[PDB]
């Protein structure tokens, strides 16, 4: 017994239930989930090229950014078309729209006829990333602003400022009667001098101990506008601007208020990373960038934080921002399912991200980890019943032998012998879209037909699979005797006729001693039936005679393994001897009509061939009695 | 979330030692201290007992399905020192072969990759490993590795037919170099890799990390990876993962996966080589998966509730 995984995540083990235990691991399947698999896979199939140079097709992602826009367009259409999106698809939306902001085509960079300077590219990328951050905060800011009401207008103003909506913050302040704050906010667009004046104002309030009479929420707005992340009031109160912000708004505040408008995305990320790391110069003031399924987990950071952050997975978006900033960033952490989903078996996003990163010319993922991503996502698709797409995932494996082995192994598990419209649609998808050799599908159907005991379908699929030697051995050992005994010659002729092609016969072991003998026997029956229906010319009778005489020699050489094979050999021998008599009687010129004797069969031509035929003892004795009586009659007519 | 899909009443009269699905996951073989092997058709949440195979004189320790290209063939091994080969013909199961060339309990059986033919490895408490080969013509051929393990061999597991990476580096015209290899575990605390060279079996590698009897060994299926992976478990409560990145270097690196508080009896790879099942003396089955950083995490502790 070997512990291992079977098809459709069936674990077979001898341990306690999570004696042989067979446990099926099912991801919870809601029937609405199948479209979440198919659309991303169709996007990748559109954005991939097929190399046909090898016996196993190889899929490669097309170089460029087209896949990123197709994915980002798909998630935008899904966000517009229905209520209650799976929380997972909302997270994929953040990831794909981030990839579009970082690497996608920008209309503003295409509007210039000249190659855009690296500075202009970095500026337009910073604007695209700034728009992404503002959009990610929109739903949450509208919720927060709805909760604060007219009485907490300063908190609602702060919420709009942390989404980059300075115009709406200004209008809210004005509507609430805070004209001084509204005037201040109107001046913040593009003046560094204004930031420095607010910083001086904060310092003067602290020196004069006037800051303790100011509302904390109001001081927090001034701290944000001054570009100071943490402020110490004269009362020794720490005002942290980032304390109520998610990691995305925290990073946005660093990009908009803490850094100059010329600062790169990589500078904003490094400043945010220092904000949640323990340093000798201050307490951490920013939240750690957790995945969204962990963002609401109140991980009480009890008194030892440095050893726990090395174990805490980061959001996939932070891994992508690191990869954009540092081209050699570790892809193993980025492509881990735990960066996206609570399920460690959900390889959906990780696999599609790897295809896009490969299209962007990232190649530093180890071959072992690539193999794990392809195998894990193919196994997920196999369990969902999309095994035809699991083949597509395996066709991306770089190594030809591993790719070929994995594809044939999946075909051998999942190929059905029963022709349903669904099975035929899947086969047509594999052969016509994936360019999988039809031979391998037929080989898998032959192996399955063998398991089911259907020797007919096994022979048919071995024939279609171009497996001539296995087909011939199966036909001769198991189909030929049953077809001869039941007189079903057309059925045996369909297989032996196709095998008789001069290109196939050269590859067949022992064709002349077995397969040809059965075919030549059928041809002799067919020619005799034709000669009985047409008043035939003597030339066809001589060709029949020469073939029958050859068959008498070869019927003896048929290897009999079963009692049925001996019965079929004896029936062939009896039939061939009767045919030889009929042919020898019909080869006579009509010039010996003396009325009253049966047709004179020439015994000298018949006797050497009847004595070599493997006949049953009773029939051989009847034939020898007939030959001796007719030989006695020849001797009585020649006297 | 792992969910129970089906519960099989095996109607065994004593302790079940092994339970193996066939290649298609439509048949379950089980074997027991009651000296029987039972075969069930398992479809759509039903089971039907289709065979009660009798021929062992003692507890049956392991069953192994052959590859379906050779038909419905099952091996069983027992305390009675026998290996029995069962075959289904025309819906009837029969004893097609019986091997009695071991002097003690045969603890493990494993079929070779189908690229090699009908080949079976058998590990015994006589300290030997027997390799049974059926060529299609005549009797089963037997190669016995005497003194494979001191005191006894507990487990055997075949390597994949194709070496990791051999499909990536082949320019379009050389056949894959098929190398017959298997791993064994024994009562000498060793994991050993065996290779066929010039028709003889040689100890290719000796893997030393366990401090007590190796109870089970499982060679991972090579689906498109450039690495060879083995799992082993022991009476010392440890599970090791052994990795080799280059089939030419013969270099094997142990990684401790976990230390349990009790004996670990069995290790079994998923067909996709991405999950390891581990069965302990604590009556638990734990599922382990490698993370993208190469770290092993427990993804399910299946409490036997009821």
């Amino acid at each position: 017994f070997r512990v291992g995984w079977g098809p459709n995540w069936t674990l077979v083990h001898n341990g306690d239930k999570l004696k042989v235990h067979m446990e099926k691991l099912s991801l919870e399947q809601k029937s609405r989930e199948l479209q979440s698999y198919l659309m991303p896979l169709e996007i990748e199939l559109k954005n991939s090229s097929v190399d046909r140079s090898a016996q196993c097709p190889h899929f490669k992602p097309n170089a460029g950014v087209a896949a990123i826009h197709d994915y980002a367009g798909w998630v935008r259409n899904l966000s517009n078309e229905a209520g209650e999106l799976e929380a997972v698809v909302k997270q994929w939306g953040l990831t794909w729209t981030l990839c579009e902001s970082l690497w996608g085509q920008l209309k503003e960079l295409e509007a210039s006829l000249d190659e855009p300077n690296e500075y202009v590219r970095n500026l337009e990328r910073r604007k695209a990333f700034s728009h992404w951050l503002a959009h990610t905060a929109e739903e949450r800011i509208e919720e927060e602003v709805s909760l604060y009401g007219p009485e907490r207008h300063v908190e609602a103003v702060f919420s709009f400022l942390t989404g980059g909506r300075i115009s709406d913050a200004c209008r809210l302040a004005q509507k609430s009667g805070d004209h001084r704050l509204s005037l201040l906010l109107s001046q913040m667009v593009g003046s560094q001098e204004m930031r420095e004046l607010i910083s001086l104002q904060l310092v003067d309030w602290n020196k004069l101990q006037v800051d303790h009479y100011i509302q904390e929420e109001r001081l927090r707005v001034f701290c944000l506008l001054s570009g100071t992340p943490v402020w110490r009031s004269s009362d020794n109160r720490s005002i942290n601007v980032c304390s109520q912000l998610d990691w995305k708004r925290t990073l946005a505040v660093h990009l908009w208020y803490m850094l100059p408008p010329t600062a790169t995305i990589a500078q904003a990320l490094r400043l945010y990373e220092r904000a949640f790391q323990e340093h000798e110069e201050g307490e951490p003031y920013a939240c750690y960038p957790l995945p969204p399924y962990l963002e609401d987990c109140s991980i009480s950071l009890g008194d030892e934080p440095s050893a726990k952050f090395s174990s805490l997975q980061r959001d996939v978006c932070v891994h992508l921002l690191k990869l954009y900033s540092e081209r050699q960033y570790d892809l193993c952490q980025l492509l881990d399912p735990s960066s996206v989903t609570p399920d460690p078996l959900d390889y959906r996003l990780s696999w599609h991200l790897w295809m896009v990163l490969q299209a962007l010319n990232y190649t530093h993922l180890s071959e072992h980890r690539q193999g794990t991503l392809h195998a894990s996502y193919a196994a997920q698709l196999e369990n969902v019943g999309l095994w035809e797409w699991a083949i597509f995932v395996l066709l991306h494996i770089p190594h030809p032998h591993i790719r070929e082995a994995g594809v044939r192994e999946l075909l051998n598990r999942q190929c059905v012998v029963r022709e349903s419209p669904e099975s035929l649609a899947k086969e047509n998808f594999l052969i016509h879209r994936l360019c999988v050799p039809a031979q391998w599908v037929h080989e898998a159907k032959a192996i399955r037909s063998r398991r089911d005991g259907d020797r007919h379908k096994e022979a048919l699929y071995l024939l279609k699979g171009h497996q001539w030697n296995p087909c011939h051995k199966l036909v001769t050992r198991h189909l030929a005797a049953d077809a001869v005994i039941n007189e079903n010659y057309r059925y045996l002729q369909s297989f032996l006729g196709e095998l008789s092609n001069p290109e196939h016969c050269k590859h067949i072991q022992d064709w002349e001693t077995a397969g040809k003998v059965y075919l030549d026997y059928i041809r002799v029956i067919d020619m005799l039936n034709l000669i009985q229906q047409d008043e035939s010319s003597g030339c066809e009778l001589e060709k029949l005679h020469t073939k029958v005489m050859s068959l008498c020699k070869w019927v003896e050489l048929i290897h009999c393994y079963t009692a049925k094979d001996r019965l079929a050999q004896s029936e062939m021998a009896k039939r061939v001897a009767n045919i030889l008599r009929v042919v020898l009687s019909l080869q006579q010129p009509p010039e010996s009509m003396s009325d009253s004797s049966e047709p004179r069969v020439p015994l000298r031509l018949l006797a050497p061939h009847i004595g070599r035929l493997p006949m049953p003892e009773d029939y051989a004795l009847e034939e020898l009695r007939g030959l001796t009586q007719s030989y006695l009659r020849e001797l009585i007519c020649d006297s | 979330m792992v969910s129970v899909i089906n519960t099989v009443d095996t109607s065994h009269e004593d302790m079940i030692h092994d339970a193996q699905m066939d290649y298609y996951g439509i048949r379950l073989a089980t074997c027991s201290s009651d000296r029987s092997v039972k075969i069930f058709d398992v479809k759509n949440g039903g089971q039907i007992l289709i065979a009660d195979l009798r021929g062992h004189d003692g507890p049956v320790w392991q069953v192994a399905w052959a590859h379906p290209m050779y038909g419905n063939i099952l091996a069983s091994c027992s305390y009675d020192r026998k290996v029995i080969i069962w075959k289904e013909e025309n819906g009837t199961w029969e004893k097609t072969y019986e091997y009695t060339g071991h002097d003690s309990s045969v603890n493990s059986v494993c079929w070779a990759p189908h690229d090699f033919g009908l080949v079976l490895a058998c590990g015994s408490s006589d300290g030997a490993i027997s390799i049974l080969t059926f060529t299609g013509d005549g009797p089963w051929e037997v190669k016995k590795i005497s003194n494979a393990h001191t005191i006894g061999c507990n487990a055997v597991s075949w390597a994949p037919s194709v070496i990791p990476g051999s499909l990536v580096d082949q320019p379009s015209s050389q056949k894959p170099n098929y190398i017959k290899r298997f791993v064994s575990g024994g009562c000498d605390n060793l994991v050993k890799i065996w290779r066929e060279e010039d028709g003889q079996w040689k100890e290719d590698q000796k893997l030393e990390a366990h401090s007590d009897w190796v109870r089970d060994v499982a060679w991972a299926p090579s689906i498109g990876l450039p690495t060879s992976t083995i799992a082993s478990c022991s009476q010392d409560g440890r599970v090791y993962i052994w990795t080799s990145d280059d089939a030419a270097t013969n270099c094997w690196t142990p990684k401790l996966l976990h230390k349990f508080n009790d004996v670990v009896w069995h290790v079994s790879w998923s067909i996709t080589a991405n999950i390891l099942a581990v069965s302990g003396g604590d009556n638990k089955v734990t599922l382990w998966k490698e993370s993208v950083d190469g770290q092993w995490a427990c993804i399910s502790d299946v409490n036997k509730g009821q």
